[PDB]
């Protein structure tokens, strides 16, 4: 009494609408600064002008 | 909740609360009311 | 807090009836049920009648079976209890109390009890 | 329970034809049948998974549609390696993995 776990699980089915079936979410987190920098897009060099 | 008698469940009774302070911590403090199943709304933040 | 006045004792020879009435004031009476039990004067209580809230489910004793009834007035809040073909073993005391719930048969007990009138059957 | 059933059992075509076959469903599984090619010489393989979602590493040629009760595969090139029989499977009602009946592909 007045003492709840606070974990509760979420009951999937596949007969349940849209706004309750599971959703995969991946968040980036994006360390962008001036810090020598390691994550790099594509792209090609060029001779040094 | 502390009425003597209730009416059947075909007939069950309906009443319209308003215009007053309503307090749900008391009935968060009985301990006989084992069932407290609430669904849409947390509790916990019923209170304000 | 509520109130439960007693009257109607008094001594009677045995064989003879009186009418015994309880009358509440301190609560709603309409929709409570109300009893009458025995205590012996030298032994411990005893349950003798009840009525529900209102006047369609009765018991009794079985050993005052056919010689007791009660009738309840929720116009004025009270109660009455009929006196009839008494014996020497009805010389005790008798209490009004007050059950908690509603019905007659239920597993809740007498909630508020009201002080008791002696009664006395001899010559 | 559920019902699946195959309109065409046993079709004719030619290398340069475009077929199709369809698979009605007692009640609606929204959308969640799936499509599988069986081979009777090798294991069966599966063609398409969910309504209209092609498996990886096998030719765009087929083609998935339909939604609800009834459920289609279309096929445009008839390439003279699609023999084999074709199944729909529902992977949505209570009997689990319930199949339905073959579909003989013979070309002509």
């Amino acid at each position: 009494f007045n003492c709840y776990f606070p974990l509760r699980s979420y009951s999937f089915r596949p007969t349940y609408g849209v706004g309750h079936q599971p959703y995969r979410v991946v968040v980036l987190s994006f360390e962008l600064l001036h810090a020598p920098a390691t994550v790099c897009g594509p792209k090609k060099s060029t001779n040094l002008v | 909740f502390n009425a003597t008698r209730f009416a059947s469940v075909y007939a069950w009774n309906r009443k319209r609360i308003s215009n007053c302070v309503a307090d749900y911590s008391v009935l968060y403090n009985l301990a006989p009311f084992f069932t407290f199943k609430c669904y849409g709304v947390s509790p916990t933040k019923l209170n304000d | 807090e509520v109130q439960l006045v007693e009257s109607g004792g008094g001594l009677v020879q045995p064989g003879r009836s009186l009418r015994l009435s309880c009358a509440a004031s301190g609560f709603t009476f309409d929709d409570y049920a109300m009893h009458w039990v025995r205590q012996a004067p030298g032994k411990g209580l005893e349950w003798v009648s009840g009525i529900s809230w209102n006047s369609d489910s009765i018991d009794y004793a079985d050993s005052v079976k056919g010689r007791f009834t009660i009738s309840r007035d929720n116009a004025k809040n009270s109660l009455y209890l009929q006196m009839n073909s008494l014996r020497a073993e009805d010389t005790a005391l008798y209490y009004c109390a007050k059950d908690r719930g509603y019905e007659i048969l239920t597993p809740a007990s007498f909630d508020y009890w009201g002080q008791g009138t002696l009664v006395t059957v001899s010559s | 329970d559920i019902q699946m059933t195959q309109s065409p059992s046993s079709l004719s075509a030619s290398v340069g034809d475009r077929v199709t076959i369809t698979c009605r469903a007692s009640q609606s599984i929204s959308s969640y049948l799936n499509w599988f090619q069986h081979k009777p010489g090798k294991a069966p393989k599966l063609l398409i998974y969910g309504a209209s979602s092609l498996q990886s590493g096998v030719p765009s040629r087929f083609s998935g549609s339909g939604s609800g009760t009834d459920f289609t595969l279309t096929i445009s090139s008839l390439q003279p390696e699609d023999f084999a029989t074709y199944y729909c499977q529902q992977s949505y009602s209570t009997p689990p993995y319930t199949f339905g009946q073959g579909t003989k592909l013979e070309i002509k």
